[PDB]
């Protein structure tokens, strides 16, 4: 939506949701009356496994534990860290993701920021080849900062965001590329189902992610891959790059455009409608006047890095293709 | 409890601030449809019995294979844990009846009403036609009030679709 | 958590029969009681940090031992976290005022907070003390006596609802003894 | 998918480890029983018709108030229905002894059967008439092996066990 | 993950039909070679650490840039990860011939590896050396030939294996360039 | 955990000695009675919610006043947790048969449920009587004695592991009293 | 401790599920391969004295720098740790072998023996000496069988694997 309008910044960028807050505030263990706790629980599992769909089925997973929060047996903390070792919470995260698309979630669902530097995945990687996997969980949740921020009865939510825990920029924008608002969960979001790890490349290199709302424009943007030229020779023509370096720094700032639906049907060339090639039915462009079969846009989603006084005319160009804009960000 | 206080006294808590003007308005609401709420439990208080009685043998002027080989009509005690169960069921009604929440309904009747009924082989479709048989049998203005009526209708609505 | 229905229910729950017209028309009389409750509960609210103010500075002006060095609100952190308790007392005895029953404040305030306070080495006869400050000068307030606002309400008596206010408070102050 | 294979290696990788002598007795075990499973795998891949219509054929030999009001039988289409669910359910049968553990078949039919039978009306009980029809009528050296046929009630057993 | 029995499920669950007597053949087969795929992966299991060593040990001593300040190898921390990224290789190859297919592999090992290498700056022609370095050496391992360790298996024919294992070495291999 | 070969380590661990002869001797015998370790753990596992069934229906229906208004059975909510408690004490009996030993049991179910209980004033006497049908329940079932599946099993004797399974059930009952 | 019957309950534990046929192949594989390794375990029991007299023996008849100034030859009884460490290994391999998992040599003698070897100046090298003596000095038809010795050697190659 709009980031000012109702003063509430925040909420539009689509973590209006999360800041429902869940402490435990009754001592003494429950006897019949289920409801509370039956909300904390609740609210445990929308964290830990970010709005993932478990069954009665899988309600039988778990039970066991379940029935230990309920009980003078575990803080949340410890609940938290039940439903973090057990059989469902690895089969989601762990054993179809690689160990640092593994580490960005177990983050987004025990911690709530995304890891910022390399330093935090060299850890906890190491942590886990010395050990194991429970290991690696515990190191998680046995460190100074579960501790402080959630204090063993606060079930864990989303401060990746917030500025309270300092991280960096980089983290602010990575916690938004690993929560896209209440639908998407970590199984069901693009770039971070199953296995793919959600963010590697900007994720080591902490490299500043232009923010896509949710909704809004283009929700639905994935950015395309860049090889590194000549050192581990790769391909050159897949994006715009994120740095524009000058003699065409002139002609006003240099911005860079991301562009989010492209396709045939809706490429049209400005003219409404389909445009056919042929009289009867050939649609693609002619390359020398000779039928090609080749998509006019290639792969949805081309970035384009153009200067300011040239911004108004690739303003117009995207929008005649009626290719949508995710967004633009001065370089 | 669910209940309009149970609740806003809970959110105002959890909120970690004094009970501000808005918790009063849904409270002056709760003393507002009260004595409709209040009127529909002292009539359910009245006839329980033909309540019961109707429901359970309109049950089986439904499905009568229930009391053939036997799923559950091997006995007149069977049959009688039967009226029990929905005596159990309208004695909730007049509790959450009273509350004005469906808060006493769902944490003494509906919570873990499943795993009992999947594992005790008791099948839910004829307790769904025993209350949408008393859910049919209102009379309007007849019976109680508009309020108690439509009162009575949304608790035993949330019955079936608990169940259903 | 459990209001007057709730308990009501609860009690005719193990009494295992339909709530029954008798305890339906004591209910009828806090529904007709309603609203001098609604407004009991607002007197309450408003004005209530300056209960807390003044109940806190006559605890340490009654008693100045508090404030002596090493004392339990001999320090500015220590001032803080006294001001913070004495509010928080405040806030759910104000919840007990609009359930119409202790059943919040028993569960949630009242429990564990006996072996707080000694954990932590705050002297007890010392929040009981202002526990009753908080008493007397919260009821003044819900009966429109206080000294600085008597403010304009509908002309009525509130006796019960004042004795129930204060079984709250005595309820509080017995709790930490 | 739980078999031997993916418990020992989800097991040893979960540790971190390369696979030790202990998961190698464990698939030496697979490789024991894998002929049984699959001698099993081959007769029900044999004669699943005449199975599936026994099974629902036999259905409907318990409850026919099904097909009365209508619950499930006011259609050929909705024995069909029947009928089809029977054949995925010895699908299912015949994948999970192809693998050798009930994993397939409780990923693909047990995961969130309850809140679909629940929802859409459909009493599970008369499944359990088809699935203990079937169970009871197998033949020992008439049928298939000793082991192949101790395989096969085990996996229809997990069939019933997981849906009462 | 998915052995080979789970992918001839799958294949016959888009097929949508019983398992039937063909795959079921060819999985028979895959039974019957089973202690030899047994004794393969305790083949290549055992003297596994060698293997490794022997593998970057060569990677440095061809290409000694790497060693060399300024290298990627250059530094003993980044040693460290060096020597655990060709164990790790190793650990996948193992499930991957345990399991007779390559599932585990291409969904946790493989998948994003070429960016996470281009995104430390690892060279990725040096670690494709070190994997077929790898290849080789496991293959050498796994049909007795070791030069060092000669070790007694009943003698057999086990090409289909080799060629097995190699396939899986020449995916990472291929997959990290 | 620990299993039959662990406890035999074990106990050989304290004195320092290897397996030796007679310990190993007692654990072939453990090995011949295997499959029929292994059919019998297939017994109690089929049928073992029909197990919980029966047990729980004959708890109540010996002891009606479970179902009594008031009682620990008197609530939906009571029934759920009732059941799956009796299921969850088959559970780790039969880990407990797999294993050939209590270790599991004794450290995983057995350990803080008798205290669990009396803070939650589940009545002790009726859980070993659920204890005890689902005993004579499981050994009927692991004899081929029940009245309503009388399965086709290979012929034999298994006296030894009848008594085995009582062992375990008689632990847990005696562990709840 | 890694054998296949605890990490399969382990496992099955950890599910929360009953333990199924999986679990049941698994084990039906230890009680497959039991035979040989008890064989092997009975032989090591037999000759374990000679075996870490040749090993110790041959432990110095390679590195004999470490009775020289000292690093650890300084006295008879450091001679004799070094062979009670190695009777603990033969200990531990017996132990292992019983059981069939590397799990009890890993969990007494491996996990944590670095900082421990690191920390009193104790080269592994030497033990991997004595390890490849022994290993080196099977014999394929003269002891135990084809898969006995197969079994003893794995177990072996695990210590050497895990020390180096
Ligand atoms: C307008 C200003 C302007 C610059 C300053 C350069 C900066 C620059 N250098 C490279 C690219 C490069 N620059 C170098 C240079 C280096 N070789 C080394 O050994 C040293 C570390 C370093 C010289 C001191 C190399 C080797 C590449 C190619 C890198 C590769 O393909 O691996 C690229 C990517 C495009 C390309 O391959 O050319 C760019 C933008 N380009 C510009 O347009
Ligand atoms: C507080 C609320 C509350 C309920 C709603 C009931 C629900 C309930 N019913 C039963 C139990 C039962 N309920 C029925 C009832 C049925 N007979 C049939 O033919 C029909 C399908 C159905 C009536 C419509 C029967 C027959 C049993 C006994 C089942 C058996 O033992 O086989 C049980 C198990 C304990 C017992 O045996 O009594 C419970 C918890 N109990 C409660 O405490
Ligand atoms: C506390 C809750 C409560 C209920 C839900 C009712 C339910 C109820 N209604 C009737 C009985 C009845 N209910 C009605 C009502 C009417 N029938 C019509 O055709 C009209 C449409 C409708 C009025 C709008 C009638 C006419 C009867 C008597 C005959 C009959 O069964 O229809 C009976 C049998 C006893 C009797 O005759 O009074 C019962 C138990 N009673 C209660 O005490
Ligand atoms: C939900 C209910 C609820 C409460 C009732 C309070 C109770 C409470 N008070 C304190 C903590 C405290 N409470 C006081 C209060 C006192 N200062 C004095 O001079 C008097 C004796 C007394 C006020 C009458 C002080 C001073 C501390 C801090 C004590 C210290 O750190 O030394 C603490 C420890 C955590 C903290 O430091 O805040 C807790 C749990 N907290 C809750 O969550
Ligand atoms: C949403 C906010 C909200 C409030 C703040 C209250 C305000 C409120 N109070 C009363 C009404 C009243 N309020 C009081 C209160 C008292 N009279 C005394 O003399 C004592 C000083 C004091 C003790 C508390 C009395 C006695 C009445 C009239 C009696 C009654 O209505 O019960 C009424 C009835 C309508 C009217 O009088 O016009 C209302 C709406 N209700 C609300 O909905
Ligand atoms: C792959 C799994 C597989 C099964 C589980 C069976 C199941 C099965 N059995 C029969 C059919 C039959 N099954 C039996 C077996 C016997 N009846 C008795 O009364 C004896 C007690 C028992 C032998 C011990 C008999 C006699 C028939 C034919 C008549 C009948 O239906 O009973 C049929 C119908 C086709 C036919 O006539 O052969 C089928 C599908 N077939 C399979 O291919
Ligand atoms: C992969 C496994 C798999 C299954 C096991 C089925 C299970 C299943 N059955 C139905 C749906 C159905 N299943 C039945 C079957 C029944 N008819 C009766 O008389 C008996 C009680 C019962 C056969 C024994 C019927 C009748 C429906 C339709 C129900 C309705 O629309 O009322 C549906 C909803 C979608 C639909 O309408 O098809 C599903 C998911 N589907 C799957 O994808
Ligand atoms: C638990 C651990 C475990 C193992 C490690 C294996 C060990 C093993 N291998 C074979 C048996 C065999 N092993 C091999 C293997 C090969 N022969 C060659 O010449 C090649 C060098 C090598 C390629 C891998 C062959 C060829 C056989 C005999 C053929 C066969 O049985 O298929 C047998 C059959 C019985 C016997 O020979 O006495 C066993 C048990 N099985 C296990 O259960
Ligand atoms: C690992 C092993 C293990 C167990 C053995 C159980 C034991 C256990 N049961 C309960 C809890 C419970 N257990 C029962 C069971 C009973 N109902 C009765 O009528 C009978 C007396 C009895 C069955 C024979 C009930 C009713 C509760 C809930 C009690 C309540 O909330 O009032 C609790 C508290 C947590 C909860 O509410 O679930 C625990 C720890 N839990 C475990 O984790
Ligand atoms: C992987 C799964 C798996 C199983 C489920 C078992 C199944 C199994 N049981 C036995 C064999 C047997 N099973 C039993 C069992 C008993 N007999 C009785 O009369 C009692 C009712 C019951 C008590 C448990 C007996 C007595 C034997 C024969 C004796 C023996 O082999 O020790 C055999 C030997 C081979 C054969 O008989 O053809 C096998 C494979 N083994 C496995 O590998
Ligand atoms: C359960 C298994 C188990 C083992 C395997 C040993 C391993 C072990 N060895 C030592 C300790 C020792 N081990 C040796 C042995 C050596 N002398 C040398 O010349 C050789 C390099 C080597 C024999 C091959 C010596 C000399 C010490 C004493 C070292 C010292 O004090 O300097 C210690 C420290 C405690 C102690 O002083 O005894 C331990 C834990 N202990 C165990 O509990
Ligand atoms: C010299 C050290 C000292 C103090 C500090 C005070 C503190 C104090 N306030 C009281 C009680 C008290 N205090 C207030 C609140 C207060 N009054 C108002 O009108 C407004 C606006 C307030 C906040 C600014 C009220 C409303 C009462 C009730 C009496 C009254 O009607 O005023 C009482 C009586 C307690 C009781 O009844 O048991 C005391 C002791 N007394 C001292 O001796
Ligand atoms: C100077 C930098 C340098 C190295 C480091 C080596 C590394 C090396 N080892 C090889 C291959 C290789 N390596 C071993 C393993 C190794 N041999 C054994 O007998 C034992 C016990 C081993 C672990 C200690 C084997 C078994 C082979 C297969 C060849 C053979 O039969 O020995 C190969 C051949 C690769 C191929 O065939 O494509 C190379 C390049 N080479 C170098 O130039
Ligand atoms: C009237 C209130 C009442 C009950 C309810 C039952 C409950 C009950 N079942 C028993 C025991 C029992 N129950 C079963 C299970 C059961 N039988 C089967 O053949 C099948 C298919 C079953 C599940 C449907 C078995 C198998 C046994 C063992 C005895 C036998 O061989 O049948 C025992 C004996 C306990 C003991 O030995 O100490 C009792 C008390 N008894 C009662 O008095």
């Amino acid at each position: 939506l709009g980031t000012v309008l109702g003063n509430s910044s925040l909420d539009k960028l689509g973590l209006d949701k999360f800041v429902d807050r869940f402490e435990v505030n009754e001592a003494g263990r429950p006897d019949g009356f289920s409801a509370d706790y039956e909300v904390i629980i609740r609210a445990c599992y929308m964290q830990i496994f970010a709005n993932a769909y478990i069954m009665e089925s899988e309600r039988a997973e778990m039970a066991k534990a379940e029935s230990e929060f309920r009980d003078g047996r575990f803080t949340v903390k410890e609940f938290c860290r039940a439903l973090a070792k057990s059989y469902q919470y690895r089969k989601r995260f762990f054993d179809g993701r690689p160990l640092y698309g593994a580490i960005e979630l177990c983050f987004k669902h025990i911690l709530g920021r995304t890891p910022d530097g390399l330093e935090h995945y060299r850890a906890k990687s190491a942590v886990y080849d010395t050990k194991g996997y429970e290991a690696f969980i515990d190191a998680f949740f046995d460190d100074g900062e579960y501790d402080a921020f959630y204090d063993s009865y606060c079930v864990p939510f989303y401060r990746g965001h917030l500025t309270t825990s300092n991280l960096s920029m980089a983290a602010f924008t990575h916690m938004f590329q690993v929560v896209r608002g209440s639908s998407t969960s970590d199984k069901a979001n693009p770039r971070t189902m199953t296995n793919q790890i959600t963010l590697n490349q900007a994720g080591i290199q902490s490299i500043p992610l232009a923010v896509v709302a949710p909704g809004a424009d283009g929700a639905t943007f994935l950015a395309p891959d860049a090889s590194a030229g000549s050192w581990q020779t790769g391909f050159s023509g897949a994006t715009k790059a994120r740095t524009s370096h000058g003699s065409r720094q002139e002609k006003g700032k240099m911005f860079r455009i991301e562009v989010a639906n492209n396709t045939q049907y809706s490429a049209v060339g400005g003219g409404s409608g389909i445009k056919l090639q042929s009289r009867s039915g050939k649609f693609y462009k002619m390359r020398n006047m000779a039928p090609a079969k080749v998509s006019t846009f290639r792969r949805a989603n081309n970035v384009y890095l153009v200067p300011f006084d040239e911004l108004s005319a690739t303003y117009i160009k995207i929008h005649k293709n009626g290719g949508s804009i995710a967004s633009i960000t001065p370089v | 409890m669910k209940s309009v206080i149970t609740t806003t006294i809970s959110a105002a808590d959890a909120a970690g601030r004094f009970p501000s003007s808005s918790d009063l308005e849904s409270i002056q609401g709760n003393i507002q449809r009260a004595s409709a709420r209040l009127e529909a439990a002292e009539k359910l208080s009245g006839n329980h019995e033909a309540v019961v009685k109707e429901a359970g043998d309109a049950c089986f002027a439904k499905y009568s294979y229930l009391k053939n080989s036997g799923e559950a009509g091997d006995s007149q005690e069977k049959i009688n844990k039967c009226y029990r169960d929905v005596d159990h069921y309208m004695r909730l009604i007049n509790y959450s009846l009273v509350v004005g929440g469906t808060g006493p309904l769902d944490e003494w009747g509906i919570a873990g009403s499943r795993e009992v009924y999947r594992t005790l082989n008791l099948p839910g479709s004829a307790y769904i036609a025993s209350f949408t048989f008393t859910r049919d049998r209102l009379c309007v203005p007849r019976d109680m009030s508009s309020q108690a009526g439509v009162e009575f209708v949304a608790a035993l609505d949330y019955v079936i679709n608990s169940l259903s | 958590m459990l209001d007057a229905f709730s308990r009501v229910v609860v009690n005719s729950d193990s009494k295992a029969a339909y709530v029954g017209g008798s305890d339906l028309q004591s209910l009828k009389t806090f529904i007709s009681d309603g609203n001098k409750r609604l407004d009991a509960v607002n007197c309450i609210v408003s004005n209530a940090s300056c209960i807390v103010s003044d109940a806190i500075s006559g605890m340490i002006c009654e008693n100045p031992g508090l404030i002596a060095p090493g004392g339990n609100c001999y320090t500015n952190r220590r001032m803080a976290a006294c001001l913070r308790d004495g509010e928080i007392i405040l806030r759910y005895v104000s919840y007990a005022l609009l359930a119409g029953d202790s059943s919040v404040l028993d569960d949630r305030c009242l429990n564990g907070l006996k072996e707080t306070y000694i954990a932590l080495g705050v002297p007890t006869a010392s929040t009981s003390r202002a526990v009753s400050i908080m008493k007397a000068a919260s009821t003044a307030f819900i009966m429109n006596t206080a000294s600085g606002r008597k403010i304009e309400i509908a002309a009525g008596d509130c006796q019960a609802l004042q004795s129930e206010a204060a079984a709250y408070f005595d309820k509080v102050g017995s709790a930490v003894d």
